[PDB]
């Protein structure tokens, strides 16, 4: 994944006016009046703006904390153009998010226009999606809430034309995401908040539960209600209690989903590339199920198949239910919370898939579950030994796993002090670069040899294992000036010498390939071979009964006479015995 | 009903259960000449839309029994192909394959006049499936060569289908 | 705090008074209604929501709701001493 990106900044831009209603509304009695969960009648117009900005930028930061946040309440169009010019030119190359709300002006309009106000708070003055695009960098995201949204996207992306068209005489990178269609109108229940849209994009959870406390189905649940659901115990990033736990199983689902339902090309650009964007687009899938029952259609710039129908959300349904079930007896007898079954069950599913599945047929659908279950203490042991035997199929399921992104997670658990990942990490290395030789600089610049190095040391390991140790770092070293100076510093030169008289024949032959490798176009470790006599006991393996073992060991002494750079007279005499 | 419907929006869900039954006593016993109440309830729910999620499996057993009766005048049996048709635009037929496929093959045979409607209807399910609709390829083939018929659109897919391509 | 002020418009008990909110049923009867002849009134329970009429002494506009069935309004001072009204 060469094209890394990043977001740094971040616009909040409000037209909300509290306190009067646009011409185009006439409200129903109760209606839905909730505003980033402050109920804005309940206090002074002033005091309820801020603290609407306050919320709305802290939401925003339970999910992208590295940025600058800048807010725009009741603007004006100078202020505005001032605000994203400051802010394009301090971001240079980097991507920029626009957050756009209007549930206090007119609805947009046919001309590709939206409405701000006055500094007098007097009147409406239109302002020309144009300009708008004019003071944006190319990369960039566009948030809009407000009732006729897909009328913005039309016209982005005609004024977009146009600009080539004006150029023979910037949606190359440009995101949007929009919570209606061009003929819709927002609803107005008395029972959701007045902005379902970004309270979905933003607090996937509560949102959910509210939701789910108000279906059909939760007859089956006994003695469960909204009163319950507002105090739940737990934080959103402690995996442990009852509130993380449900987080956690929202992502590994959504994730699912996604990756089951696009195209590759498609899942790479949106949902591994950024973190933030990633984040906004698997709450987008909870946005458009959850919208689509009460009539409404949200829209997207790079359009999406349809997904509300995935089997997969039926499991999210179950879950939940589980969960809640414990809730009374949680909160009033101080009972303990007991974990939910949901990755056991889905490790044995895949368990399942692998008895019968060698062919090359569909593959198993819980692969990114598998691999959300790596960093976890209670089930790292089970989901490695089933990835190990996964991996062994052949070469297209390596290419398969490196595809869902399995790289980085590996590579962080080297640095860990638990003496029983050693084999499996050896073996699952061992298969991964059995296939794909180009990551040997990763392994260097981390200093992950240690590890490796550290396992073959050891005359307790088995033999296969000290083996495939052996054939990783053969292949680390291999043509790569950094990796033979760095093997080089860890001795691995008396190591070779220590079992090259091993009884098993094959490590034999690797170690004495990698002997041979090392000291491949580089005199220090000749001269380190040459005063701690290497070569002579190789020669011990010149008359072994295997064949194989004699080919790598002449092979390992020629490449040992080649280095000699036509030295002083001790190095001729050294090549000439 | 028809303008209820159209007032309320997704709020209508809390209110069908109770007239459900009224609908499923008309399309069972019905005097009326040439049984044009049945047609109209039917363009009402052409109407009732993304609703109905949760009682698809009341309504649909009738409606089909509709259009394979030989007794019923032909009107009944287009209005209750073409329900079908409109109601495959915003609901999920994947759990009822096998029971809107086998009594549309069964009515392909013993009448030409539904042929047209019957395949239009027909090319319309096999585009919210997909792979889904693989192990069906076969059988209806085979009436097909018998009566030999053609439809270009429900042609395309088969192929795309096959070869494995979406639009 | 002079800035903070003029915004508070209304108090809601939770932030001001869980205790009242408890209450409910209560024995005691509605102030200023007792009478030796008629049945006795007491209070169901008090509103959830307190109006601040927008003045200098800024004055609470408290509801109760009696067991009889019908609400009882009344004006709520601070920093006023109200026994020569008793008296006159």
């Amino acid at each position: 994944m060469k094209d890394r990106m990043k977001t740094v900044s971040v616009a909040l831009v409000l037209c909300l006016n509290v306190g009067v209603d646009p011409p185009d509304v006439v409200k129903t009695t109760p209606c839905a009046r909730l505003e980033c969960w402050i109920d804005p009648l309940s206090m002074g117009p002033q005091k309820a703006l801020e603290t609407i900005g306050a919320n709305l930028q802290k939401q925003y930061e339970n999910w992208q904390p590295r940025a600058r946040y800048k807010q725009s309440l009741d603007p004006t169009v100078d202020e505005v153009k001032k605000l994203c010019t400051s802010l394009r030119r301090n971001a240079k190359e980097e991507r920029v998010l626009f957050h756009y709300n209007g549930h206090g002006v007119p609805r947009p309009t046919v001309n590709g226009e939206v409405w701000v106000f006055n500094k007098n708070y007097t009147q409406y003055i239109p302002l020309s999606i144009y300009d708008l695009q004019t003071w944006m960098g190319s990369p960039s995201i566009f948030v809009y809430d407000c009732s006729n949204a897909g009328l913005i996207v039309k016209s982005f992306k005609q004024f977009a034309l146009q600009r080539e068209q004006e150029l023979e005489v910037s949606m190359k990178n440009c995101i949007q995401l929009a919570a209606c269609e061009a003929t819709e109108l927002l609803p107005m229940i008395p029972d959701l908040p007045a902005d379902l849209f970004t309270s979905c994009l933003t607090t996937p959870i509560k949102i959910a539960l509210r939701w789910f406390c108000m279906q059909k189905c939760v007859s089956l649940v006994p003695g469960v209600t909204l009163d319950l659901i507002e105090k739940i115990p737990g934080r959103l990033n402690d995996r442990r209690t009852p509130l993380g736990e449900l987080n956690w199983i929202f992502t590994a689902i959504t994730d699912t989903i996604a990756w089951n339902v696009l195209p590759r090309d498609l899942f790479q650009k949106l949902f591994r590339q950024d973190l933030l964007v990633a984040s906004l687009f698997r709450n987008f899938l909870l946005a458009e199920r959850i919208m689509r029952s009460y009539n409404c259609t949200p829209v997207s710039s790079p359009r999406l198949p349809p997904t509300y129908m995935h089997a997969m959300w039926q499991a999210w349904d179950l879950a939940v239910d589980i969960c809640l079930s414990q809730l009374p007896t949680i909160i009033e007898e101080g009972t303990a919370f007991r974990h939910s079954p949901f990755f056991a069950e889905q490790l044995t599913a895949f368990q399942v898939w692998l008895t019968m599945g060698v062919e090359n047929r569909n593959p198993p659908e819980q692969l990114p579950i598998v691999l959300q279950v790596l960093l976890s203490q209670v089930h790292r042991l089970r989901a490695l030994d089933l990835l190990g035997r996964f991996l062994d199929l052949g070469p297209w399921a390596v290419s398969l796993a490196l595809s869902v992104g399995i790289f980085p997670y590996v590579l962080k658990l080297l640095q860990s002090s638990a003496r029983e990942l050693r084999p499996l990490l050896v073996f699952i290395w061992a298969k991964i670069l059995a296939v794909d030789s180009s990551c040997q600089a990763d392994l260097v610049k981390d200093n992950g040899h240690k590890y490796f190095l550290s396992v073959l040391a050891d005359p307790y390991m088995p033999a296969e294992h000290r083996t495939m140790t052996a054939f990783i770092l053969a292949v680390i070293v291999n043509s790569y000036h950094t990796g033979q100076e760095a093997c080089l510093q860890g001795n691995l030169i008396a190591i070779c010498l220590e079992q090259l008289n091993d009884p098993h024949p094959l490590l034999r032959q690797w170690v004495a390939i990698c002997l041979g490798r090392i000291w491949q176009n580089f005199d220090s470790a000749r001269w380190c071979g040459v005063r701690d006599s290497a070569h002579e006991k190789l020669y011990s393996l010149l008359s072994d009964p295997i064949p194989e073992v004699r080919c790598a060991a002449v092979f390992a002494l020629g490449t040992f006479v080649g280095n000699s750079a036509e030295r002083t007279d001790h190095s001729t005499t050294i090549d000439h015995n | 009903i028809e303008q209820i419907v159209v007032a309320l929006g997704g709020e209508f869900k809390l209110y069908l259960p109770q007239l459900i039954p009224h609908m499923l006593r008309v399309f069972m016993h019905d005097n009326s000449p040439g049984r044009i109440v049945s047609i109209k309830l039917l363009a009402a729910i052409q109407l009732f839309g993304a609703n109905l999620d949760d009682y698809l499996h009341l309504l649909l057993p009738p409606i089909v029994k509709l259009f394979d009766a030989p007794e019923a005048p032909l009107p009944s049996r287009k209005a209750a192909l073409e329900t079908v048709d409109r109601l495959t635009e915003s609901l999920d037929f994947t759990d009822y394959a096998s029971r809107i496929i086998h009594p549309i093959v069964r009515t392909l045979d013993q009448s030409p006049e539904l042929r047209s409607t019957a395949m239009d209807t027909l090319s319309s399910l096999v585009f919210q499936l997909g792979k889904k609709y693989q192990i069906f390829i076969p059988m209806v083939n085979k009436v097909l060569v018998r009566h030999r018929i053609n439809h270009q659109r429900y042609d395309v897919l088969i192929c795309r289908i096959v070869k494995g391509y979406t639009l | 705090i002079s800035k903070q002020l003029p915004q508070l418009t209304s108090l809601e008990l939770q932030y001001v008074s869980p205790k009242l909110l408890m209450c409910r049923d209560l024995e005691l009867a509605v102030p200023g209604t007792y009478d030796p002849n008629q049945p006795i009134i007491r209070i169901q329970s008090i509103a959830p929501s307190l109006q601040v009429i927008t003045s200098k002494q800024r004055p609470r506009k408290l509801t109760l709701m009696g067991s009889n069935g019908h609400e009882f309004v009344f004006l709520l001072k601070g920093h006023e001493d109200l026994r020569q009204d008793e008296r006159v």
